[PDB]
């Protein structure tokens, strides 16, 4: 199995206030195990799992200190680019950055990442050849030359590498109970008539790990998702997921329909029915 | 661990 | 001029059952820009509740769950409501225990 670590980073222009709000997280796979916020009453990093206190206080320390720097440089990337895009001080806008590393399972770098949004939108990416950029317009193009003239790309090469590769692995070790399960979904078909002639069958699949999963539903190796409701994947509040599938059906048909579940904790699919009680 | 920031590498 | 609206999904942890302990959850996500507010209702009033630390999707949309420790009864209603950008008014969503 291939594994990843990334960073997330949102940083939020507040006028009127002294700072902007700036948030990290990081996450193993599908597990968030850090965070900053820069609006704690002290802000520091602080683990999100239990298994991140195996890591002393130097690591707390040092996380802390490139939090704090890393919002004092998200501070003035804000108001450079509301100067590319003439955009006033008195209103507020968002850059975003994603970054990390995955690995394959024989442990080495199978490709590094480092993007930034503004507004919502992509605006600057590091290349898969992590030595060249691609900007979204004009503005970022301001901002891939400050990148190419700075050398950046090479250092958050040699930090992708490296460390990026080093420390996920060191992370899969320490927390191996909670990040190298693939915990299946319990699945079952529930059934809500709304009268006497159609009735929804919603197929749920609940406290799944890690967060991919695929819910079908078919009638006769006949595949229904034009008339199915999908919800998007929920976490469960406790480090797994879940998700469910409805369709509507007619009263007395229900056991023409099944429900296709996949998921990387499943030997093989499950198939599954309404089924009386 | 993350990256660390640089104001001489700047947006 | 990106505003994407939230999406929510009202919901408890565990299948819910009277006298039960269990937690309720209001996720909500896809929206832009990230200012929201995140009330979790029991009959109408604001209870207690935490927030996940602000993260967000692929396409750069945010996502949040608000959670509180509750035991659901015969008698309360719980529900979830938003305040953004994009709504004119709050939106309230009801908890549907019978999904």
């Amino acid at each position: 199995g291939s594994h990843s670590l990334r960073y997330f980073h949102t940083a939020v222009s507040r006028p009127g206030l002294r700072e902007p709000l700036f948030i990290t997280v990081g996450y193993v796979d599908d597990t968030q195990f850090v965070r900053f916020d820069s609006d704690a009453r002290d802000p520091r990093t602080e683990p999100r799992q239990p298994w991140m206190e195996k890591e002393g206080p130097e690591y707390w320390d040092r996380e802390t200190q490139i939090s704090k720097e890393n919002a004092l440089w998200y501070r003035e990337a804000l108001n450079n680019l509301r100067g590319y895009y003439n955009q006033s001080e008195a209103g507020s806008h968002t850059l975003q950055e994603m970054y990390g590393c995955d690995v394959g399972s024989d442990g080495r770098l199978r490709r590094g990442y480092e993007q930034y949004g503004y507004d919502g939108r992509d605006y600057l990416a590091l290349n898969e050849d992590l030595r060249s950029w691609t900007a979204a317009d004009t503005a970022a193009q301001i901002s891939k030359r400050k990148m190419e003239a700075a050398g950046a790309a090479e250092r958050f090469r040699n930090y992708l590498e490296g460390t990026c590769v080093e420390w996920l692995r060191r992370y899969l070790e320490n927390g191996k109970d909670t990040l190298l399960r693939a915990d299946p979904p319990k699945a079952h078909v529930t059934r809500h008539p709304s009268s006497e002639h159609e009735v929804t069958l919603r197929c749920w699949a609940l406290g799944f790990y890690p967060e991919e999963i695929s819910l079908t539903w078919q009638r006769n190796g006949e595949d229904q998702t034009q008339d199915m409701e999908l919800v998007e994947t929920r976490p469960s509040g406790d480090g797994n997921f879940q998700k469910w599938a409805a369709l509507v059906v007619p009263s007395g048909e229900e056991q023409r329909y099944t429900c296709r579940v996949q998921h990387e904790g499943l030997q093989e699919p499950l198939t599954l029915r309404w089924e009386p009680g | 661990v993350g990256y660390p920031k640089v104001k001489e590498e700047m947006l | 001029a990106i505003q994407r609206p939230p999406k929510i999904q009202v919901y408890s942890r565990h299948p819910p059952e009277d006298g039960k302990p269990n937690y309720l959850n209001c996720y909500v996500y896809g929206f832009h820009p990230p200012q929201i507010e995140i009330d979790l209702l029991k009959n109408g009033e604001k209870i207690k509740s935490e927030q996940s630390d602000l993260s967000f999707s692929k396409d750069w949309s945010f996502y949040l769950l608000s959670h509180a420790e509750f035991t659901p009864n015969s008698k309360d209603q719980y529900s979830c409501r938003v305040k953004h950008v994009t709504l004119e008014q709050p939106r309230i969503v009801k908890w549907d225990r019978d999904l």
